[PDB]
């Protein structure tokens, strides 16, 4: 099967699928409802921009 | 190719994966170290004469 399976059958579409919505997932990390790092600290400095 | 059965694979391939990064390793073993408690010296017989 391993033999049959290497020569040309093709992949169900997910794998390319997942492939790309994961490319997605990294560069809007809000969207999906995760944050990379936290800070804690006693003297907090505001962002003016926002 | 019956598509439904690689979602089904994929899946279980993917909780198995998911269960076994869960898995955490912690021993809260206790140390050889024995409490000591209080003792008196005891007084052996003795003669005395002069």
């Amino acid at each position: 099967l391993k033999q049959i399976a290497s020569d040309g059958q093709g992949a169900h579409p997910i794998a390319a699928a997942i492939d790309q919505l994961r490319t997605i997932v990294y560069r809007e990390p809000e969207r999906f409802g995760y944050i990379d790092s936290v800070i804690l600290t006693h003297n907090p400095d505001v962002d003016t921009a926002y | 190719p019956n598509d439904e059965a690689t979602i089904k694979a994929l899946d279980n391939v993917i909780k198995q994966i998911e269960a076994l990064s869960v898995i955490v390793n912690r021993s809260e073993k206790a140390d050889d170290a024995q409490i000591l408690g209080p003792n008196t010296y005891k007084q052996l017989l003795e003669h005395l004469f002069s």
